[PDB]
C-alpha cells in the first residue's frame, strides 16, 4: 500500500470505529476487509486476526496500525462461474435451493443475509440467471 | 490408504456389536485417537469404515458403498426404528423384520399399487416378491416357489398369509379362506413349545396354489415335510409335545370326551415329561374350540373328529403303560393293569392279545415260526416307536383330508408354491432334533447359493463381463459330511443295528472316522461326548447324549396287525391301509423326506424371504443388535454381503451416474463417451470399474470416494459463493454506516 | 443294492438278503442222483436233484452230502448247490449283489481259496467275505462279550470273544456233530431190532433224532429208572405206517455230546472243552465269559441241553463265580441272523474283497484281508 | 480232511 492507499484505508477504518478509540473490534475486521475489497474466509480472517477466541473477537479492539498487516496478509472468473453452474442445465438456479445451500451448508449465514443478496435476481419460475447474478455480486 | 481426521469409523464393542466413532486425528503408518467420550484405540497384525450418511437409509442393502456387518446392521436399524420400514432387500433376497404391531401397509390399495410393475422400481415388500413370482410364472411358464425362513416367531406364517392375500386379491376367484382356516389345525397337530418360544412349528409346510391357463386361481393343494416326531415320546426340560395333547387333556372335564378318561396334563408320561403343563399366553382348554371349528369348517365330519381324539387319548394311555422286568432277557406286563386296560377299551382290541404282543415279538421262516421274549429296554423302544408311527400316520391322514377339502377336480396349468420352514438355528445345547433342522438348511442354502451364482453368471452374460470375476462358496463338502455313506447320519443309524450301542461309543466312532479326516469336523476341546460341525453360518456343537435314543424307530409288525384287527371304530384301520419302511430309523425317514422336498423345489426357480426376530422379550417394535447379528448370519445374508464385496456390488445406470457426477465433471466433456475419460481421470484403473452396456460396476469402496470428493468440492464452491456475497454485502454495511 | 448272505452248514443251506429278518431259503444241502434203471421212455429225466427235490424223491436216490465236517469234500456238488441257491431258490442274479459266506474256525485254507475262486470265476459276484460262525452268533444275540459254543451238522467249536477281541489260542474244535449222533443212533437202534442201512433211510433216523431225543438231566438215574419200568418209552411212525417204539435209548444219543467215550472219540464232552476254553483265557476276562455263555447251532436244540450244561459246568467252576447260559429259541438261525446284521453295517462296506482287488491279488487274498 | 479224519 502507498501513502494514498494507507490514508484511504486508515480513514475508512476510522469510519468503522463506533467507540472513538481509533479501533475496531476483531469481529468487525472481516466486515472492514470486505468493505475494502477483500474476500477472506472465516479461517483466513481468524488467521490474520490470530485465531481469536470468542471473547476477544467480540470485545477486544485493535487500531488501524495492527489491522494493516492483516489486510495486507489477506490481500496476498471461470472457476467462480462453474461453481455457480454447479447449482444449475438451462442457466438458472432455484431460489429455494440457493437459499437452502447458503443457510445450511458451509459457513452458514442467516436467512436475512441470503434474502438480501437474492432480492430481485429470481424470475417468475423462481430461477436465477447465475452469470448475471455473479457479475452483479462481483461489481 | 484412507483414514483421516473427521472420517467416521465403527468400533467393536461388548455391549452393542458395533459403536459409532469419529476419527479425531489422521492416521499415519498402530494406535488411533478416536471420539465417541474420548478413547485411544489400537490395531493388531484395520477398523471397519462407514458409508456416507445420505446412502444410509438406502433401499437395498447391496447398494451401500462399504459392505460389512456394521453397515448392514445400521442400515437395518435406522430404517426400522426411525422410518418404520420393515421390509428390505439384499440382492434378490427380501429381508423382513416383524413390526410386532400391525400397520396400514398390507391394505388393498398397496396391493393394487404393487400389481403390474417391476419390484425394483417400487419399495421392497412381500407383495413385491409375490408379484414377481406371478409375473415370472406367466413370462416363462415355469412354476415359481417362495421360501420363507427364520427363527421361530420371526413371522414366517404371517408372511405366508399376506402372500396368500396378495394372490387372492390379484386373481380374484373360496380357496383363500379355506387356506387360512386350515392353519389352526396344522398348528395344533404340528406346533410345539421350546425353550426359546411357544408355538414353534416343527415341520415344513408347502401350499401349492394352482392356476388356470389365464392364471386365475382354481384351487389349493397342501404338502408337509420334515416332521419331527421324537417330540412325541421325548422332551427336554421346559419343552412340550405337540399342543393337541394338552388341548385334549384340558378337554377332559367335558362330557363328550369323558369316556376317554383323560387325566390332568401331569398324569400321562408324555405330557408329564417336559415339566410345563401350563403355558402363560394361551387358555389351553379354550383354544381347541377353535380347532374343532376349523375341523368343521374344513370338511372333517363329527364322525371323524371324535375318532381322532380317541386315537390321541389312545396314544397317551399307551404311553402310560408300565413294564415289569423279569430278567435280562425278558419282561412282562403286570397281571391286571389300568393304562393298558383303558387303552384297549378305547381302541377295542382284545387286552389279552396286546398284552402278549407288546411284550414279545414274532419271527418266522416258512418251515418254522418262533416267538422271542425281549428285554424291558426293547419293549419300551417298541412302545414308543408305535406311538410315533400312529402319530405320523394320523398327521398324514389329516393332511390328506384337508387336501380333499381344498382341491377342486379342475385342471392345472401351473402352480406357485409358498413354503414355510424353520430357519437355521443355534441354541446353547444342541441335540438330534436341532441337528436335523440345521442339515435341512444346509440343503436349502446349497440351492440358494447355486441359484444366486447362476443369476449373476446370467447377468454378466446379459451385460458382457468375463465369468472369472465370479466365483462362489459351495456347501457340498458339508452335505457330504452329514449325508454321504459314512456321514454322521450314517454312523448314527449304524449303531442302532450294533449289538451294544451308546453315545460313548458312537462319539468315538465319529472321531476315529472323521476327526483328522476333515476340516469341517472338529472336537470340542474339553469333551469326548460332544462334536462340532462348521456349518456355513457357524461352528455348532452337538451333544451325543440324545441321539441314539431319539434316533430309533422300529414298529413290530404284529402290533400294527393287532391294531388293524379292530372293528370297533373304522378310522383306525383306515389310517394304516395306504414292510421295509418299518425298519427305517428317524434319521433315514428324514433324509428321504428332505430328498423329496429337494426333488420338489429343484423343479422350480425359487424366490426367497427371510424373517428375523428383533428381540427375545417380545417387546413391540424395537431392536436388539446382539440377536440381530446372529440372525443375519444364520440367514447367510452376511456371506451374501461378503461375497458381493469381493465382487462389484454397486451397479449404476449411466443416467443416474451422469446426474450425480455431472456436478463434479466439466462441460468440456459431453453419456458413456464422457465416462470413458472421466472415470480414468478420477480412478486409477478399470480394475476398479467395468463399463457394461447400460450399467457400470464398481468395486465397493469407490462410490464413497466419489461422494467424498464431490462433497469436498461442493463445499469449496459454496464457501467461495458465501464469501463473495459477504464482500459486497459488507460494502452495503459500509454505505449504511455512511448513512 | 443289498448283499446276499449265504451260510453253509454241513446240514442246511440258509440264504437270504442282508437286513431280512429270517432266511428266505432253507433246504438240506444234499445232492441226489438216480441209481435205478429208468423204464418209462418220455418220462422226465434229470442228472441230479438238489434240496427239496432230493427230499421229495429220496427212496429212488443215492443221497450224498458234499460237506463233511465243515470241509467241502467235492466241488461240483457244491457248485450245483450254490447254483440252485442263487438262480432257482432266490431268483437273484449274483452279478448284481455282493455275497457273504460262512465257515468253521479251523478248517483248511484250501476251503477258503476254492470257495473264493468259484465265487469270482463262476458267478462273478461283485464282492465276497468269509466269517467265523462263532463271531456271527454274538452279533445275532446282541452281545460284544461271551463264549460261544456252536455246534452244527458237521462241526462243534468254541470261540471266546471278550469285548470285540477274539482270542485265537482259546479256540477248540470237536467233530461230535448231528451227523455223528445219527450214525451212532442207527447202531444202537439195532439193539431193538430195527435197521436203517441206506442214506434215504438214514434221513428217517435223523427225523427220529429231531423229534424224540432229549438230554438226561442226570444220566444214571434215568438209565436205572426207565430200565426198571418205562412210562418214558415212546413210539414213532415210519413213512409206511410201521410203528416203532423207543425207550431209554432216545436220551442215549444226546449223552454222546457229554461222553464221547461211547463213540470212541478221544476228547472230553462239550462241557469240559467249554471249561478248558475259559481256563485257557486270561483270569481277568473269565468272570464275564462264565456269565455270557451263548449256545449256538441246531445240535444245541435238544431239550434240556441248556440245563444239563448249566448244571455240569457249575461243578467245574469255583462256587464264588456264577454261571448263566443263553439259548434263545431261535438259536439255530442265529448264525445266519448275525450275518444279516454284519453284512448291513455301513462300516463293513470297506471290509469286502472286490473283483478288481481279487483280479490283482490272486485268491490267496482271502487269508490276507478277510480273516 | 486229509489226514486225521475222512473229510
Ligand atoms: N408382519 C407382521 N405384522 C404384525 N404382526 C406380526 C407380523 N409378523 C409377525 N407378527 C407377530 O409375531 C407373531 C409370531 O409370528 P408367527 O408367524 O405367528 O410365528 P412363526 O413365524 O413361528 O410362524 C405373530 O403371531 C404376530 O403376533
Ligand atoms: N429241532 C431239532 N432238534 C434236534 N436236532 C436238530 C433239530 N433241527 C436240526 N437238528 C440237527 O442239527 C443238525 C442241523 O443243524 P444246523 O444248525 O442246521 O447245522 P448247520 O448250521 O451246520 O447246517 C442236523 O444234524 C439235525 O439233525
Ligand atoms: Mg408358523
Ligand atoms: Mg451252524
Amino acid at each position: 500500500f502507498n501513502k494514498d492507499q494507507l490514508e484511504e484505508f486508515k480513514e475508512a477504518f476510522e469510519l468503522f470505529d463506533r467507540v472513538g478509540d481509533g479501533k475496531i473490534l476483531y469481529s468487525q475486521c472481516g466486515d472492514v476487509m470486505r468493505a475494502l475489497g477483500q474476500n477472506p474466509t472465516n479461517a483466513e480472517v481468524l488467521k490474520v486476526l490470530g485465531n481469536p477466541k470468542s471473547d476477544e473477537l467480540k470485545s477486544r479492539r485493535v487500531d488501524f496500525e495492527t489491522f494493516l498487516p492483516m489486510l495486507q496478509a489477506v490481500a496476498k472468473y471461470e472457476d467462480y462461474l462453474e461453481g455457480f453452474r454447479v447449482f444449475d442445465g438451462n442457466g438458472k438456479v432455484m431460489g429455494a435451493e440457493l437459499r437452502h445451500v447458503l443457510t445450511t451448508l458451509g459457513e452458514k449465514m442467516t436467512e436475512e443475509e441470503v434474502e438480501t443478496v437474492l432480492a430481485g435476481h429470481e424470475d417468475s419460475n423462481g430461477c436465477i440467471n447465475y452469470e448475471a447474478f455473479l457479475k452483479h455480486i462481483l461489481s | 490408504e484412507l483414514y483421516t481426521k473427521y472420517a467416521r469409523v465403527w468400533i467393536p464393542d461388548p455391549e452393542e456389536v458395533w459403536k459409532s466413532a469419529e476419527l479425531l486425528k489422521d492416521y499415519k503408518p498402530k494406535v488411533l485417537q478416536l471420539r465417541l467420550k474420548d478413547l485411544e484405540y489400537c490395531l493388531d497384525p484395520l477398523p471397519p469404515l462407514r458409508n456416507p450418511d445420505i446412502l444410509v437409509g438406502e433401499n437395498d442393502l447391496t447398494a451401500l458403498s462399504y459392505l460389512h456387518e456394521p453397515a448392514v446392521l445400521h442400515n437395518l436399524k435406522v430404517r426400522f426404528i426411525d422410518s418404520k420400514l420393515i421390509y428390505t432387500y439384499c440382492g434378490i433376497v427380501l429381508v423382513a423384520i416383524n413390526p410386532y404391531e400391525q400397520l396400514p401397509i398390507y391394505g388393498e390399495d398397496i396391493i393394487n399399487a404393487y400389481s403390474g410393475q417391476n419390484m425394483g422400481d417400487m419399495d421392497p415388500h412381500i407383495f413385491a416378491v409375490a408379484e414377481e413370482a406371478y409375473k415370472q410364472m406367466a413370462r416363462d411358464e415355469r412354476n415359481q416357489s417362495i421360501i420363507v425362513s427364520g427363527e421361530s416367531g420371526a413371522g414366517k406364517t404371517v408372511s405366508a398369509k399376506y402372500a396368500m392375500r396378495y394372490f387372492a386379491t390379484v386373481s380374484g376367484s373360496n380357496v383363500e379362506e379355506k387356506v387360512l382356516a386350515s392353519n389352526p389345525i396344522m398348528e395344533s397337530i404340528g406346533n410345539a413349545k421350546t425353550t426359546r418360544n411357544d408355538n414353534s412349528s416343527r415341520f415344513g409346510k408347502y401350499i401349492e396354489i394352482g392356476f388356470d391357463k389365464r392364471y386365475r386361481i382354481i384351487g389349493a393343494n397342501m404338502r408337509t415335510y420334515l416332521l419331527e416326531k421324537s417330540r412325541v415320546v421325548f422332551q427336554a426340560e421346559e419343552e412340550r409335545n405337540y399342543h393337541i395333547f394338552y388341548q385334549l387333556c384340558a378337554s377332559a372335564a367335558l362330557p363328550e370326551f369323558k369316556t376317554l378318561r383323560l387325566g390332568n396334563a401331569n398324569y400321562f408320561h408324555y405330557t408329564k415329561q417336559g415339566g410345563s403343563p401350563v403355558i402363560d399366553g394361551i387358555d389351553d382348554a379354550k383354544e381347541m374350540v377353535n380347532t374343532r371349528q376349523a375341523c368343521t369348517l374344513l370338511g372333517i365330519s363329527d364322525s371323524y373328529q371324535m375318532g381322532i381324539f380317541r386315537i390321541l387319548a389312545g396314544i397317551l394311555h399307551l404311553g402310560n403303560v408300565e413294564f415289569a422286568s423279569r430278567d435280562s432277557d425278558s419282561c412282562a406286563i403286570p397281571p391286571k393293569h389300568d393304562p393298558l386296560t383303558i387303552f384297549c377299551d378305547l381302541m377295542g382290541v382284545d387286552y389279552e392279545e396286546m398284552a402278549h404282543w407288546l411284550c414279545h415279538r414274532k419271527l418266522a421262516t416258512a418251515t418254522e415260526t418262533y416267538i422271542k421274549p425281549i428285554s424291558k429296554l426293547h419293549a419300551i423302544n417298541a412302545r414308543d416307536a408305535l406311538a410315533k408311527h400312529i402319530y405320523a400316520n394320523l398327521f398324514n391322514w389329516i393332511v390328506d383330508h384337508v387336501n380333499k377339502a381344498l382341491h377342486s377336480t379342475v385342471k392345472q396349468h401351473s402352480f406357485i408354491g409358498v413354503l414355510d420352514i424353520y430357519g437355521f438355528e443355534t441354541f446353547e445345547i444342541n441335540s438330534f432334533e436341532q441337528f436335523c433342522i440345521n442339515y435341512a438348511n444346509e440343503k436349502l442354502q446349497q440351492q440358494f447359493n447355486m441359484h444366486v451364482f447362476k443369476l449373476e453368471q446370467e447377468e454378466y452374460m446379459k451385460e458382457q463381463i468375463p465369468w472369472t470375476l465370479i466365483d462362489f462358496y459351495d456347501n457340498q463338502p458339508c452335505i457330504n459330511l452329514i449325508e454321504a455313506k459314512m456321514g454322521v447320519l450314517d454312523l448314527l443309524d449304524e449303531e442302532c443295528k450294533m449289538p451294544k450301542g451308546s453315545d460313548d461309543t458312537w462319539a468315538q466312532k465319529l472321531y476315529n472316522t472323521h476327526l483328522n479326516k476333515c476340516a469341517l469336523f472338529e472336537k470340542p476341546r474339553l469333551s469326548n461326548k460332544a462334536f462340532i460341525i462348521k456349518h456355513f453360518a457357524d461352528k455348532v456343537e452337538y451333544q451325543c447324549e440324545g441321539f441314539l435314543e431319539k434316533n430309533k424307530d422300529t414298529v413290530y409288525e404284529e402290533q400294527i396287525k393287532v391294531l388293524k384287527s379292530s372293528k370297533k371304530f373304522k378310522l383306525l384301520p383306515e389310517l394304516f391301509q395306504d414292510s421295509k419302511e418299518h425298519k427305517k430309523t428317524v434319521g433315514h425317514q428324514f433324509r428321504n423326506s428332505l430328498h423329496l422336498l429337494m426333488e420338489t423345489l429343484n423343479a422350480t426357480t425359487p424366490h426367497y424371504v427371510r424373517c428375523i426376530k428383533p428381540n427375545d422379550f417380545k417387546f413391540p417394535f424395537t431392536f436388539d443388535e446382539k440377536r440381530a447379528v446372529q440372525q443375519l448370519r444364520a440367514c447367510g445374508v452376511l456371506e451374501t454381503i461378503r461375497i458381493s464385496a469381493a465382487g462389484f456390488p454397486s451397479r449404476w445406470t449411466y443416467q443416474e451416474f451422469f446426474s450425480r457426477y455431472r456436478v463434479l465433471m466439466k462441460q468440456k466433456d459431453v453419456r458413456k463417451q464422457t465416462c470413458k475419460n472421466v472415470l480414468e481421470k478420477l480412478i486409477l484403473d478399470k480394475d476398479k470399474y467395468q463399463f457394461g452396456k447400460t450399467k457400470i460396476f464398481f468395486r465397493a469402496g469407490q462410490v464413497a470416494y466419489l461422494e467424498k470428493i464431490r462433497a469436498d468440492k461442493l463445499r469449496a464452491a459454496c464457501i467461495r459463493i458465501q464469501k463473495t456475497i459477504r464482500g459486497w454485502l459488507m460494502r452495503k454495511k459500509y454505505m449504511r454506516m455512511r448513512r | 443294492t443289498t448283499a446276499l448272505v449265504c451260510d453253509n452248514g454241513s446240514g442246511l443251506v440258509k440264504a437270504g438278503f442282508a437286513g431280512d429278518d429270517a432266511p428266505r431259503a432253507v433246504f438240506p444241502s444234499i445232492v441226489g442222483r438216480p441209481r435205478h434203471q429208468g423204464v418209462m421212455v418220455g418220462m422226465g429225466q434229470k442228472d441230479s436233484y438238489v434240496g427239496d427235490e432230493a427230499q421229495s424223491k429220496r427212496g429212488i436216490l443215492t443221497l450224498k452230502y458234499p460237506i463233511e465236517h465243515g470241509i467241502i469234500t467235492n466241488w461240483d456238488d457244491m457248485e450245483k448247490i450254490w447254483h440252485h441257491t442263487f438262480y432257482n431258490e432266490l431268483r437273484v442274479a449274483p452279478e448284481e449283489h455282493p455275497t457273504l459266506l460262512t465257515e468253521a474256525p479251523l478248517n483248511p485254507k484250501a476251503n477258503r481259496e476254492k470257495m473264493t475262486q468259484i465265487m469270482f470265476e463262476t458267478f462273478n459276484v461283485p464282492a465276497m467275505y468269509v466269517a467265523i460262525q462263532a463271531v456271527l452268533s454274538l452279533y445275532a444275540s446282541g452281545r460284544t462279550t461271551g463264549i460261544v459254543l456252536d455246534s452244527g451238522d458237521g462241526v462243534t467249536h468254541n470261540v471266546p470273544i471278550y469285548e470285540g477281541y477274539a482270542l485265537p489260542h482259546a479256540i477248540m474244535r470237536l467233530d461230535l456233530a448231528g451227523r455223528d449222533l445219527t450214525d451212532y443212533l442207527m447202531k444202537i437202534l439195532t439193539e431193538r431190532g430195527y435197521s436203517f442201512v441206506t442214506t434215504a433211510e438214514r434221513e428217517i433216523v435223523r427225523d427220529i433224532k429231531e423229534k424224540l431225543c432229549y438230554v438226561a438231566l442226570d444220566f444214571e438215574n434215568e438209565m436205572a429208572t426207565a430200565a426198571s419200568s418205562s412210562s418214558l418209552e415212546k413210539s414213532y411212525e415210519l413213512p409206511d405206517g410201521q410203528v416203532i417204539t423207543i425207550g431209554n435209548e432216545r436220551f442215549r444219543c444226546p449223552e454222546t455230546l457229554f461222553q464221547p467215550s461211547f463213540i470212541g472219540m478221544e476228547s472230553a464232552g462239550i462241557h469240559e472243552t467249554t471249561y478248558n476254553s475259559i481256563m485257557k483265557c486270561d483270569i481277568d476276562i473269565r468272570k464275564d465269559l462264565y456269565a455270557n455263555n451263548v449256545m449256538s447251532g441246531g445240535t444245541t436244540m435238544y431239550p434240556g441241553i441248556a440245563d444239563r450244561m448249566q448244571k455240569e459246568i457249575t461243578a467245574l467252576a469255583p462256587s464264588t463265580m456264577k454261571i448263566k447260559i443263553i439259548a434263545p429259541p431261535e438259536r439255530k438261525y442265529s448264525v445266519w441272523i448275525g450275518g444279516s446284521i454284519l453284512a448291513s453295517l455301513s462300516t463293513f462296506q470297506q471290509m469286502w474283497i472286490t473283483k478288481q482287488e481279487y483280479d490283482e491279488a490272486g485268491p490267496s487274498i482271502v487269508h490276507r484281508k478277510c480273516f | 480232511w486229509x489226514a486225521x479224519c475222512p473229510a
